[PDB]
């Protein structure tokens, strides 16, 4: 399990699995709908 | 300010106005556009302007709309003002 703040709302998401650079698709906003953009969100993702 | 975003973050201002004079009002069709234009904005600076948080209530509005809703003709009007303002204000941070 994965969370991180959205960069562009800044709401806490939660996901399954890891956040990395290399996963794809990215998880998506549950609250405005757009997915991770990884390098803006990254200092906020914890595992 | 690094330059490609610059660029970047100019080009989704004026690809969404472009839009919204064409008559796209669609959630399927404004969504897409707005998000990158989003993105493209914070790759520039983190830095809060003019109607910043104005473009993020419209995105968040637009996304809780159902599979085939439309923006009103009076809607599609305030968001474009709204982009308009944005974009003077963002200019003028560069
Ligand atoms: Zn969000």
């Amino acid at each position: 399990v994965s969370t991180w703040v959205c960069p562009i709302c800044m709401v806490s998401n939660e996901t399954q699995g890891e956040f990395t650079k290399d996963t794809l698709p990215t998880p998506i906003c549950i609250n405005c709908g757009v997915p991770a953009d990884y390098e803006l969100t990254k200092s906020s993702i914890n595992c | 300010f690094n330059a490609k975003y610059v660029a970047e973050a100019t080009g989704n201002f004026i690809t969404v106005m472009d839009a919204l004079k064409l008559n796209y009002n669609a959630k399927d069709q404004l969504h897409p556009l707005l998000a990158e234009l989003l993105i493209s904005i914070n790759r520039v600076t983190r830095d809060d302007f003019e109607n910043r948080s104005k473009l993020i209530d419209w995105i968040v509005r637009i996304n809780k709309l159902s599979i085939g809703d439309t923006l009103t003709e009076t809607q599609i009007r305030e968001l474009l003002f709204d982009l308009e303002l944005a974009y003077k204000s963002f200019y003028a941070l560069l």
